Order: structure tokens, then sequence, then C-alpha cells
């Protein structure tokens, strides 16, 4: 009833990838394993296992366990960007859930066509942040140098009507030294970024 | 729609006896309470197989439960304390399925001290680019919610007086203004994009609404400045031609 073992730690892929989840276990009076989708804190029950050699389908995702090797797969095809969790493995040893430290998978989307630029966006009321956007997925945001200075994560955003994936990143601070032309200089931006006047 | 709990964030002081609540609308009879903490995952705290009953699970020291009801599983740490901020998620499953455990959607709390340092967050949104306008026929509005603590806040986006998600991307995870100290208050940023002939109608309202949890009524305040109770802030911007 000791332990659960997930593999790989973690997985970073573009949309439409196949990714292979694996558990192993070592527990003893196994009874059951079960795989859960956990986005952001709460998890959500995806699969029981039982009987081996028996597949479980919910849709793109699947998962089948071999009693003999002790250990499940969770496959998942085509992955989308909405499928980016840590998957958690757990055993079931007739007393209580024995669980897996987790996989983190995250899918990017594949920006066909990256139209990487840095826009000056002002507030509604009276100061003003800059918006990196439109960079392909393999491209890293820095965080800040200055303290006075604030970055945010890269951020996908979908519009769903438009079947239409973007990533960005947030830059603001009230300095004067700030200017979007600076503001990601910390980052290895595209070469042919524009750069609005 | 599956299990449900307390408040989804709760800030208390050390000392003081914290409520939490796990009501389900399954009709299951087994409930579990856990907590959730970086690197060592989900812990169970106690379990109940049916009304009245209960049992220990793993870390039950510093927790009590009841099950009065069949819906609900209510667990009560005597006499909080700073180590006992955490996530805490309930789950319950049926009978005869004991382990397919179904999870609400968690209680983050935070034990301090005191409460001295909670703030609300300033919120303030910023209007679409020209220059991205005319580039990408597309519009991203930023949504800024700043100067808050603890990072308790849920942030939404209402657009002609209903809340969308599509379009939206919200930063995961905070930044602190001060990376430098232990109690440094947070920054969140969002993102919505609409298409530029939708922006650029001026009669499109957008409003950011930022849901802080703070104090509640009975918290006590005695600091010159406004008590940060519980309260949404928000700010807005019309499209523009």
């Amino acid at each position: 009833e000791d332990k659960v073992v997930q593999s790989p730690l973690s997985l970073v892929v573009h949309e439409g990838d196949t990714v292979t989840l694996n558990c192993s276990y070592e527990v003893t009076n196994f009874r059951s394993l079960l795989w859960y989708k956990q986005e952001k804190k709460a998890p959500t029950f995806l699969f029981m296992l039982t009987s081996s050699g028996i597949e479980k389908k919910s849709g793109r995702l699947s998962s089948i366990l071999d009693k003999k090797e002790l250990s499940s797969i969770l496959n998942i095809t085509a992955t989308q960007t909405g499928d980016s969790a840590i998957y958690l493995c757990a055993a079931y040893n007739t007393d209580k859930l024995i669980f897996g430290t987790g996989t983190r998978l995250q899918v990017f989307p594949n920006i066909q066509n990256p139209d990487p630029a840095v826009y000056q966006l002002r507030d509604s009321k009276s100061k003003s942040v800059c918006l990196f956007t439109d960079f392909d997925s393999q491209t890293n945001v820095s965080q800040s140098k200055d303290s006075d200075v604030y970055i945010t994560d890269k951020c996908v955003l979908d519009m769903r009507s438009m079947d239409f994936k973007s990533n960005s990143a947030v830059a603001w601070s009230n300095k004067s030294d700030f200017a979007c032309a600076n503001a990601f200089n910390n980052s290895i931006i595209p070469e042919d970024t524009f750069f609005p006047s | 729609v599956k299990v449900t709990q307390s408040s989804r964030y709760l800030v208390k002081r050390t000392g003081e006896k914290v409520f939490l609540e796990c009501v389900q609308d399954m009709d299951h009879e087994n409930m579990f309470w856990y907590r959730q903490d970086p690197g060592l995952g989900l812990r169970l705290i106690y379990f109940s197989y049916d009304v009245k009953m209960k049992e220990k699970g793993d870390i039950p020291e510093g927790y009590s439960v009841s099950r009065e009801k069949k819906e609900r599983f209510s667990l009560i740490l005597e006499s909080a304390s700073t180590n006992q901020t955490s996530m805490y998620l309930c789950a319950s499953s049926p009978s005869g399925y004991q382990e397919t455990q179904y999870f609400g959607p968690g209680t983050r709390l935070l034990v301090l001290e005191d409460l001295k340092n909670v703030f609300p967050p300033e919120v303030a949104v910023f209007e679409p680019s020209e220059a991205e306008i005319s580039h990408t026929q597309k519009a991203t509005l930023v949504c800024l919610a700043t100067g808050f603590y603890p990072d308790h806040v849920e942030l939404s986006w209402w657009v002609n007086g209903k809340e969308v998600h599509s379009g939206v991307c919200t930063d995961p995870q905070p930044l602190k203004e001060q990376p430098a100290l232990n109690d440094s208050r947070y920054a969140l940023s969002s993102r919505l994009r609409v298409s530029a002939t939708f922006w650029q109608n001026p009669r499109n309202h957008f409003r950011c609404q930022v849901q802080f949890y703070g104090l509640s009524e009975n918290d006590e305040w005695t600091q010159d400045r406004a008590k940060p109770v519980t309260q949404i802030v928000s700010a807005e911007a019309w499209g523009r031609a």
C-alpha cells in the first residue's frame, strides 16, 4: 500500500500531439487504479480501472490497466491547450487512496503564422501597459529585472468562434524610464517584432 | 454541480476556531476531507462512510469533523495554526464505489497572526492599441488588479451586462509587487480579445470585475483605513470607433 510512481514527471507539447502517461504501483491489497485530472487545485475524476486489458475511453482520453505488469497507461490523442493539467494516478488498497505525485502536462498552441508585436495600451480612466502578443509558443517571457517593473508570464487565449488562439504577456510600470520599446528587454523576442510608434 | 464547499477563499487569525463546510448534492454515503500542499499532494484528514460516522485519516491532528446529515461533512480547526494554511478539498463517493471520489471546488485557507496587511485590489482597464486594430483586425483589452492581499481574488469580464469566457486569459499566478517581502501585496492581469469590428462599436460596454475575499462583518478592525472587507472592485470602458 506503499507507493505509486508516475512518468514522465513533466511534458510540454504542441496542440495536436498524442501523449502517453504512465503509472506503476506497488501496493498490498491492490483493488483498483484511478486517474484524475487536476487543472487547478480540485481533482476531476476520469477513470477507475479494476480489470486488466479493458480499455476505458472518454473521447480523446483513454486508459487501460495491466495488473501483471502493475501498471496503467493514460493516453490523450490530439491534445488541446485545455488538456494542460497535472494528471494524478491513485491506487485503492481497500482502505484509502494512495496518490502518485502527478505528471504535469502543458499543451501550447501551434502558432502557424506568428505576428509578434508589443502594443502600448492606455488607461480607460487616466498609467499604461505594454502588451507582447502573437508570438510563437517557443518564445519565453523573462520576469522583470527591476522590482518596479511588472511582467506576467505568457497566457493563451482562445477566440473560440474564430478557431484562433494566441499568446500574450503584459508588462507595466509607473517608472519614468519605462517604455514598450524596452519593456521586454530581459526576454529574447523575435527580431521582426512589431513596435508601433 | 457535483460537490460544494464553504467560500473558495478564507483568511483567519491564528488561534481562531475555524469551520469549513462541505455540502454535496449527489446523495453519496461517503465523504472525505483532504488538504493539498505543494510537494505533498493530497493528504487525507478524516472520512465518513455514513451519517454520524467518522474515522481519522492520515493526518487528523489539529482537526475535528462531524457528519450530522448525509449531505454535509463539517471540518473544524479548533485553534487555527499558521501551518494549517492550505487548500482544503472535500470529496464524496457512492456506497459500493468508495474509491471513486468526486471532489468539490475546495477552500483556500490562510491563517495569519493578524489581518493588518489585508488590502483590496485597485482595478483598471486598458484599451486596445489602434496599431493592433489596424495590423490584426483584433482588439485586446487588459485588466490589471493591483495592491491586494492576500492572493484571494476572482477576476471576471462582463460584456454588455453578461459574463464572457471566450477570448479571455487571466494569469494563473499573481505577481508579488515586492518579491523580497514576506507579506508582499499582489498584482494580477487578464486579457479579453475581441474582433476589431466588435471593439469599434461604442455601444459595447466592457467591465473587468474582481471579487476580493477579505474580512467579514465579525472580524475586528481598528486601523485608520477602510476595513478591507470582502467586496467587488471593477473598472470599465466602451468601444470606440
